[PDB]
């Protein structure tokens, strides 16, 4: 659902990442929250950002006067497994 | 349509600060500045990726160059302050990838035309334009001669169109010299055909930014 | 300084030039960052090699790079007179810093001498009412880029108030220059008739020039 | 059966130009439309879904819109690896259906092509049949006029001419011209010369070469 | 990294049947529909039908209905698509595609998603009566001193060859920059021929090797040639 009134602001909404680099893709419901300077290049990056090489994640930017495709979603994904365990989970 | 315009013929004193813009036209990943001095080679000054955020400068700026750009307008700017007379130089810009490929070759594919920042603490002086008129020497091949000479000027460029730029075929504009007073002087030939020498009128038009000197010239046979 | 790039090479058309790019380890040798520049007088520098062996879309394939333990070099292999510029290289020095070359002012040989081409233009009457004068002396379309100007009053050598520009090369591959020689009205309406002399090659290329009126 | 019309079949537009198809569904469907771009010999490429999405991947200068019977697709400013087939698609009934095809292409600036001869291979006189190939490569427009002079004596009925696909890049063509003749005919003449004419040329390019040399 | 490897290209008599084949690689196979889309040379895309990968159901198309035959196997994770009582008509290129996943509404209405975003490489079926033809490679040289002037073009012509299609690479494929392959030609003879010209500097020719690979399938012919220039 649509969140640009409650995620940005005046100036725009700094605090909202996302991760632009990375060496592979990423496995199913993983978490990556590692800041390596990522190498784009053959340089080494020696740990700090310069010739092909950036900073992993990136800043939105949440502009309120953003277009609806470039104004803050908020998501939630609902994953309902069943393994061999007793179902915790029922409704009525 | 991927070209790069760079606006600015910026004169100033030393000590001031100079912002040279560059406007980027088409997609373009990180924009980058070479300065080049007068007569001598290229060097790097620094890189922008607007769109990442990363600046990079020389090591010989260390707190002299600050690269900025607002996307908004999709310009770079780039500020060098505490000029001396060793910052008098062309600076170009340069473009690093295109708009996709977060890659950088650091080769620059794209440059723009040259932005001159002359540093100097003399004052600037203003040229005087005088018509270079033809005779039956120049004229009787068909073709003649007629020229504008732009005497007397500090500092460089000066910018020399003919009927305000409705004439460009067989314009040949001089180099400047560079006279035992320090001043600049130029010359702007033109080949007309003689026939037109009396129906089409001849004019030279002489602009000197520094100054913010503008002046017109009738070329006229002299009777 | 920084790299060491040999400043005069010299080639002939349809022979092949090797133009070098001396480095260490730290900027040429180690990395593969190599970029090859030429760039016509007062013109901006054009993108002619990349990453050591790129040519770039548009860039024809005479140009050809290559690299070798801390010297890089390119080929020009297809030599005409459009390729009489100044080639620099740039190299990755390390994050953050990129340096580039001397330059190296490629000269093709075989070229056929042009004689200079000379246009002299007395001073305008608006000068001459604000108590001065001035004789253009205009040289174009001359190889090689090295004249020599003399100025004679009726017969004789005028050594004083000349000012001669540096030959520089034109968009036709010829060189231009360009001489004024700074008079007093007095002088300019005392004597039978001016005259620039422009010596090239040996030959000479004289032009008149007599007040009216 | 949901019938698609594209409009238009072809066009030419130049570089920077805002280019724009239509695509008229014979029924309602409500955005269920999609538009595919397919390049010569690859297969159909993705870039708008319901007919107002753009594909992850896809540069910001293509859009799409419309609904009901009526659909727009727009490109900002045509770039030159824009050059494809356009096909729309509808998924709001059984069957799936494709539109006409809209092959676009690039106006260009005139470019002259780099005109090569090829003689017949040693190995393929041993089987009797001669095969003389003409190249044209990197020009611009399509137009080109290829002739066959053997001995200065005008060959027809006897060439084929194959031509490439706008190139992805300077948006150019290339042409081959294969001559085929016999072994016999092949060493009854001696001076073999391929003549091209093209707007980009001042005068008609000859390119021979002498049999058994 | 997702991908659709399908069989090679096949030539086949009037009135015989084609079976191609669709291997997925690199997502589950099971979770995803299968579609089939032709495109005869120069017409434009026709749908076929669709396979469920995980049951097996299918729906053809009506203009198919009966001739075509769609099979699944999940340990190999490929799709089979065979056309059966084959015409002049059916001498087309084959795509299979994959969409993404159907979804349900917020009310719970079944909402179809039939975009395609991954698709094979094609396989051309030519239905003719013509017997197959392998291929002759010949070199052609830039005998004339092309050199001179920096940029030297050499090409391969392969000559009397069907049916289509022939794959032409250089250098097993590292050579891409300049390379120029043209469109066969019907010669009359009612066989192919083609050329693939590539341009390179003249001061590699006599420091890296040139060679080019034809590659034709239909009739199991695969040749490299060393392009090397005639000195005269």
């Amino acid at each position: 659902w649509n969140s640009n009134n409650l995620d940005s602001k005046v100036g725009g909404n700094y605090n909202y990442l996302y991760r632009l680099f990375r060496k592979s893709n990423l496995k199913p419901f993983e978490r990556d929250i590692s800041t390596e300077i990522y190498q784009a290049g053959s340089t080494p990056c020696n740990g700090v950002e310069g010739f092909n090489c950036y900073f992993p994640l990136q800043s939105y930017g949440f502009q309120p006067t953003n277009g609806v495709g470039y104004q803050p979603y908020r998501v939630v994904v609902l994953s309902f497994e069943l393994l061999h365990a007793p179902a915790t989970v029922c409704g009525p | 349509q991927v070209q790069l315009v760079q606006s600015g013929a910026e004169v100033k004193k030393p000590g001031s600060s100079v912002k040279v813009s560059c406007k980027a036209s088409g997609g373009t990943f990180g924009i980058s500045w070479v300065r080049q001095a007068p007569g001598q080679g290229l060097e790097w000054m620094g890189r922008i990726i607007p769109i990442l955020g990363t600046a990079n400068h020389a090591q010989k700026f260390q707190g002299r160059v600050t690269i900025t750009a607002d996307k908004s307008t999709g310009t770079v700017y780039m500020e060098l302050s505490s000029l001396r007379s060793e910052d008098t130089a062309v600076y170009y810009c340069a473009r690093d990838g295109d708009s996709g490929s977060y890659y950088e070759t650091l080769g620059f594919d794209y440059w723009g035309q040259g932005t001159l920042v002359t540093v100097s603490s003399a004052s600037t002086k203003g040229p005087s334009v005088f018509p270079l008129a033809p005779s039956s020497k120049s004229t009787s091949g068909g073709t003649a001669a007629l020229g504008c000479l732009v005497k007397d000027y500090f500092p460089e460029p000066v910018t020399v169109s003919w009927n305000s730029g409705a004439l460009t075929s067989g314009v040949h504009t001089f180099p400047a010299v560079l006279q035992s007073s320090g001043l600049y002087s130029l010359s702007s030939v033109v080949t007309v055909p003689s026939s037109s020498l009396g129906t089409q009128t001849y004019i030279c038009n002489v602009n000197h930014k520094p100054s913010n000197t503008k002046v017109d010239k009738k070329v006229e046979p002299k009777s | 300084s920084a790299l060491t790039q040999p400043p005069s090479a010299s080639g002939s058309p349809g022979q092949s030039v090797t133009i070098s790019c001396t480095g260490t380890s730290s900027d040429v040798g180690g990395y593969n960052y190599v970029s090859w520049y030429q760039q016509h007088p007062g013109k901006a520098p054009k993108l002619m090699i990349y990453e050591v062996n790129k040519r770039p879309s548009g860039v024809p394939d005479r140009f050809s790079g290559s690299k070798s333990g801390n010297t890089a070099s390119l080929t020009v292999s297809g030599l005409q007179a459009e390729d009489e510029a100044d080639y620099y290289c740039s190299s990755y020095a390390g994050s953050n810093n990129l340096v580039f070359g001397g330059g190296t002012k490629l000269t093709v040989l075989g070229q056929p001498k042009a004689a200079p081409s000379v246009t002299l233009f007395p001073p305008s009457s608006e000068e001459l009412q604000a108590n001065k004068a001035t004789l253009v002396c205009l040289i174009s379309d001359f190889y090689p880029g090295a004249v020599t100007v003399a100025w004679k009053a009726d017969s004789s050598p005028v050594k004083a108030g000349v000012e001669t520009t540096t030959p520089s090369k034109q968009s036709n591959n010829k060189y231009a220059a360009s001489s004024y020689l700074s008079l007093t009205p007095e002088q300019w309406k005392s004597h039978r008739s001016y005259s620039c002399q422009v010596t090239h090659e040996g030959s000479t290329v004289e032009k008149t020039v007599a007040p009216t009126e | 059966d949901i019938q698609l019309t594209q409009s238009p079949s072809s066009l030419s537009a130049s570089v920077g130009d805002r280019v724009t198809i239509t695509c008229q569904a014979s029924q309602d469907i409500s955005n269920y439309l999609n538009w595919y771009q397919q390049r010569p010999g690859k297969a159909p490429k993705l870039l708008i879904y319901d007919a107002s999405n753009l594909e992850t991947g896809v540069p910001s200068r293509f859009s799409g819109s419309g609904s009901g019977t009526d659909f727009t697709f727009t490109i900002s400013s045509l770039q030159p690896e824009d050059i494809a087939t356009y096909y729309c698609q509808q998924y709001d009934n059984p069957p799936l259906t494709f539109g006409g095809g809209t092959k676009l292409e690039i106006k260009r600036t005139v470019a002259a092509p780099s005109v090569f001869i090829f003689p017949p291979s040693d190995e393929q006189l041993k089987s009797g049949t001669a095969s003389v190939v003409c190249l044209l490569n990197n020009f611009y427009p399509r137009e080109a006029k290829v002739q066959w002079k053997v001995d200065n004596a005008l060959q027809s009925g006897n060439s084929q001419e194959s031509v490439t696909e706008q190139d992805s890049k300077d948006s150019t063509y290339s042409l081959s011209s294969t001559l085929t003749l016999s072994k016999a005919d092949y060493e009854k003449h001696k001076v073999y010369a391929c003549e091209v004419t093209h707007q980009g040329l001042s005068s008609p390019v000859t390119k021979s070469f002498n049999r058994g040399e």
